[PDB]
RNA sequence: GAAACUGCGAAUGGCUCAUUAAAUCAGUUAUCGUUUAUUUGAUAGUAUACUUGGAUAACCGUGGUAAUUCUAGAG
RNA sequence: AUUCAUAAUAACUUUUCGAAUCGCAUGGCCUUGUGCUGGCGAUGGUUCAUUCAAAUUUCUGCCCUAUCAACUUUCGAUGGUAGGAUAGUGGCCUACCAUGGUUUCAACGGGUAACGGGGAAUAAGGGUUCGAUUCCGGAGAGGGAGCCUGAGAAACGGCUACC
């Protein structure tokens, strides 16, 4: 099957080489997973070892990553707006590492609403409004009112990603390798790479 | 030469720059000793290139065989091919003749590389097809 | 063809030989699995219904469920498929297998009585066969027998009688799963190696900690006195 | 070739079992376990070419299958299993105790050992690093792992192993002036005092060592095994010898001393 | 104590030298670039239970093919 | 020498496993209940270490041939970034990009009635010739290719296909 074996490549002189063995078992290698967007279906793969690979077929959820926030949601993949290595893979709506992608905002938002008592999206929206300006005043106790106010200061998000939440749906890059492990997780773009990925977005 | 030239953002991996804790609005920077007394270029600490196959700036590490050569050609990004000559013993004539290798070798930002130079180098893991050591020490000729 | 009938409910077994082709016409073009009534064949046949569960063609080769076909077809068999059975793990042969339609090329057919109509029949319908072996497993016993949780099942096992020139015998199933003061002796066993252990772990913490402590003020100490 | 190898030519056995070379074509491959497969000693060689007790294989495996032998207090049934440097080895329906140490001539001698000294054993520290929940842990030469070691106990020191605890009774730093045996090389089994430790990173340490009798011999760091605090002083028997170097006119006027 | 289910081994050995000319191999290196049955040491108190199911082989019986270490209904 | 060992926070998972197993003996406690307890072993099972091993790998070293002088890069050739795949590194493969890589110090091509070495004969010295073959390494099982199982095989006294 595929091979990983460098002897059917030519010599760095540019030599072709005479076949010295059989294809190996241990230099073997296997078909790309090629993750979709859509409802989970995962495979098993005996590797070498006994070991166990899990290929991602379709996934429909990640866990995400918001990196000065310092917490991690399950959140839902919106679909793929970037890939550095091929842009067939942004137009088929393929999963790999280092994809660019939008991730549903909400549990996010929930989180942040909670633990800082405010709101983000600077959308004053006709039924916008009435959900910020009712999370604005809400019916809450004394010692929480108190801890919220200590926890303000550290509070206000940088303003290319508070821009973002008033659509759901935030840019967001793949870590894992959802081939190998059959999971479909990254972080939320934040600082310079956000801008350098909203730079390439705009084109 | 600007860092950000790919299509995918230049970073090093694993390094978080937080854009919220406070001032100091420059992105932290990793860089290592790679020991057997060989000293941290300044452009490794003080710099902003990302190469991840740098000795100081990067994830190789340097171990095994430590080489000197004369760099012959500086044509490929981030690459040198390097020539090193030697003398082969010939028992029955009790005599020597000329032999040479070139040797490809990965050359860190950290470094200014023209031919004609005399460099060190350190073995790392196979980083290419024919690449296996990397400049650690470059001297001006 | 012939007729491998079978009756399951008294597990009597006969083959008939039906020569005639118009008989067993209703067979044709039928499935294993599905059913048929025995009214156009034969005539004793009367209101009887067959399931058609397999059979082998006039080359021997056997019917196989899923194979859609009333021919042969060439399959490669693995560990689980019928037809086959693996001779080293992980070995898989290609086999000659008949497609599970019914058609008229098969030697045999093998039926299944589903009901009984109106007669009777030689040596299927009016006898019976017993089952061979009891109830082993101890729940299976009491599902058998209808018995309560708290009823011995040791006294009430299958006993088959065994003969040997007049000393004759009775030989009982041993039952798995029965309790005994053994099997509890290994159950409060195996926890009270777990909390043991779990003790001298504890034990060994709480003494590196001690040390560490030792060590550690010694050295307040002895760094005060420089 | 397509898996692990299970047998082993007679010439290709390490050359200090003293296996004879007409006897058959194959040697007792030792099994895996404690100690290396080039540097151990498996029992069959040890109760059939050295004590002579048993005539054959076979009867090794008559003699095992019934709790006879014991290597650091434990009953192997193993034929081939791996005895190794320090392995102490007891038969008690002969009350009997060994020890393995190498001799100055590069063998494992049949060194008696009385029934006190065969309770321990010494263990050269190979590294020292934390496992899981924070525990710290040595491993010594044999691929024993003690957890909770001296805060103290650092790489190619030795520690004194309590047999029946696997417990570390006490250990010795390794430093200049330290009772040494060598383990390896040319210099195998010949005992020293340390003089020098010669650094050099990213290669090999080398170390300066000195006999009873004063002659200076180096040898690796990897070689070295710290078996006593001083000069004299070791914490276990040494062989019949003493780990001492003769040269082959001395060894020649000795026999002829004791046998004319 | 047959049969059969389960487990392990069958990747060792033995044979041969066709292919193979920086390939094999030799001596030296490296894995801070990985997998590892087995052996030997360690190693887990985690936020219906006096012990759960329902198949299946061996076995009985009906058999098909000229023929195979083919196997099919049914209990 | 490390982004190492290890620890911590937030979550995640077609939720891994923290014993529904076996053989001998069966003793001890009295609040005598078919109570509570508990000795030597078998087989298990997570992780780390170790051992037996694999896979890649640095440096240098091969016979004849120019009646072989240029070779490699179409369809990976040399290198860069990202990914996929693998047990893992790596043009190993893919996408995009650069135009590189080897060579009279003999590349590339051709021949070998070439498996390599430990070694053998001859032997003043220097050399010349042999080594399929008792040991070590590699490769193959009529020829190719593709696989299942398994820790480990591209296995052939295993399977699949074609000749």
């Amino acid at each position: 099957g595929i091979s990983r074996d460098s002897r059917h490549k030519r010599s760095a002189t540019g030599a072709k080489r005479a076949q010295f063995r059989k294809k190996r078992k241990f230099e073997l290698g296997r078909q790309p997973a090629n993750t979709k967007i859509g409802p989970k279906r995962i495979h098993s793969v005996r590797t070498r070892g006994g070991n166990q690979k899990f290929r991602a077929l379709r996934v429909e959820t990640g866990n995400f990553s918001w990196g000065s926030e310092g917490v991690s949601r399950k959140t839902r993949i919106a679909g793929v707006v970037y890939h550095p290595s091929n842009n067939e893979l942004v137009r088929t709506n393929t999963l790999t590492k280092s994809a660019v992608v939008q991730i549903d905002a909400t549990p996010f938002r929930q989180w942040y609403e909670n633990h800082y008592g405010a709101t983000l999206g600077k959308k004053k929206g006709g039924a916008h409004a009435a959900h910020a300006a009712e999370v604005a005043d809400a019916k809450r106790s004394r010692k929480v009112e108190r801890k919220l106010a200590a926890r303000s200061g550290a509070a206000a998000i940088e303003s290319a990603v508070d821009s973002q939440f008033g659509s759901g749906r935030l840019y967001a890059v793949i870590s894992s390798r959802p081939g190998q492990s059959g999971r479909c997780d990254g972080y939320i773009l934040e600082g310079e790479e956000l801008a350098f990925y909203l730079r390439r977005l705009t084109a | 030469l600007t860092v950000q030239s790919e299509r995918a953002f230049q970073k090093q991996p694993h390094i978080f720059t937080n854009p919220k804790a406070k001032a100091n609005k420059k992105t932290k920077r990793w860089y290592k000793d790679v020991g057997l007394g060989f000293k941290t270029p300044k452009a490794a600490i003080e710099g902003s290139y990302i190469d991840k196959k740098c000795p100081f700036a990067g994830t190789v590490s340097i171990r095994g065989k430590i080489l000197t050569g004369t760099v012959v050609s500086t044509k490929m990004h981030r690459t040198i091919i390097i020539r090193r000559d030697y003398l082969h013993y010939v028992p029955k004539y009790n005599r020597y003749e000329k032999r040479h290798k070139n040797v490809a070798a990965h050359v860190s930002p950290a470094f200014r590389v023209e031919e004609g130079d005399v460099v060190t180098v350190g073995q790392c893991r196979p980083i290419s097809k024919t690449v296996r050591f990397n400049v650690l020490k470059v001297s001006a000729g | 063809m012939k007729l491998n009938i079978s009756y399951p409910a008294n597990g009597t077994q006969k083959s008939i030989d039906i020569d005639d082709e118009h008989k067993l016409r209703v067979f044709y073009e039928k499935r294993m699995g599905q059913e048929v009534e025995g009214d156009s064949v034969g005539d004793e046949f009367k209101g009887y219904i067959f399931k058609i569960t397999g059979g082998n063609d006039k080359q021997g080769f056997p019917m196989k469920q899923g194979v859609m076909h009333p021919t042969r077809v060439r399959l490669l068999l693995s560990k689980g498929h019928s037809c086959y059975r693996p001779r080293r793990t992980g070995e898989r042969k290609r086999k000659s297998v008949r497609g599970c339609i019914v058609a008229q090329d098969l030697s045999v057919l093998a039926l299944s009585i589903v009901k009984q109509g109106d007669n009777e029949i030689e040596g299927l319908t009016d006898t019976t066969v017993p089952k061979r072996l009891g109830p082993k497993r101890a729940n299976h016993i009491r599902k058998f027998f209808g018995l309560t949780k708290e009823d011995d099942v040791r006294d009430f096992v299958v006993r088959r009688e065994v003969t040997k020139g007049d000393k004759t015998y009775t030989k009982a199933p041993k039952i798995q799963r029965l309790v005994t003061p053994q099997t509890l002796q290994r159950k409060r066993a195996l926890k009270a190696k777990k909390v043991k252990n779990a003790q001298q772990q504890r034990d060994a913490a709480a003494e590196y900690a001690q040390l560490l402590a030792k060590r550690l003020h010694e050295r307040k100490e002895e760094r005060a006195e420089i | 070739a397509r898996g692990p190898k299970k047998h082993l030519k007679r010439l290709a056995a390490p050359s200090h079992w003293m296996l004879d070379k007409l006897s058959g074509t194959y040697a007792p491959r030792p099994s895996a376990g404690p100690h290396k497969l080039r540097e151990s000693l498996p029992l069959v060689v040890f109760l059939r070419n050295r004590l002579k007790y048993a005539l054959n294989g076979r009867e090794v495996k008559a003699i095992m299958m019934q709790q006879h032998v014991q290597v650091d207090g434990k009953v192997r049934t193993d034929t081939t299993y791996p005895a190794g440097f320090m392995d102490v080895i007891t038969l008690e329906a002969t009350n009997e105790h060994f020890r393995l140490v190498y001799d100055v001539k590069g063998k494992f001698a049949v060194h008696r050992i009385s029934a006190e000294e065969a309770a321990y054993k010494l263990g050269k520290v190979k590294k020292v690093q934390l496992g899981k929940k924070g525990v710290p842990y040595v491993v010594t030469h044999d691929g024993r792992t003690i957890r909770y070691p001296d805060p103290l106990i650092r790489a190619n020191d030795t520690v004194k192993i309590d047999l029946a605890t696997g417990k570390i009774d006490d250990f010795i730093k390794f430093d200049t002036g330290r009772l040494v045996m060598v383990t390896g090389g040319r210099n195998l089994g010949r005992v020293g005092v340390i003089v020098h430790r010669e650094k050099h990173e990213g290669g090999f340490d080398l170390v300066h060592i000195k006999d009873a009798l004063e002659n200076t011999f180096v040898t690796r760091l990897s070689n070295v095994f710290v078996i006593g605090t001083e000069a004299g002083k070791p914490w276990v028997s040494l062989p019949k010898g003493k780990g001492i170097k003769l040269s082959i006119s001395e060894e020649r006027d000795r026999r002829r001393a004791q046998q004319g």
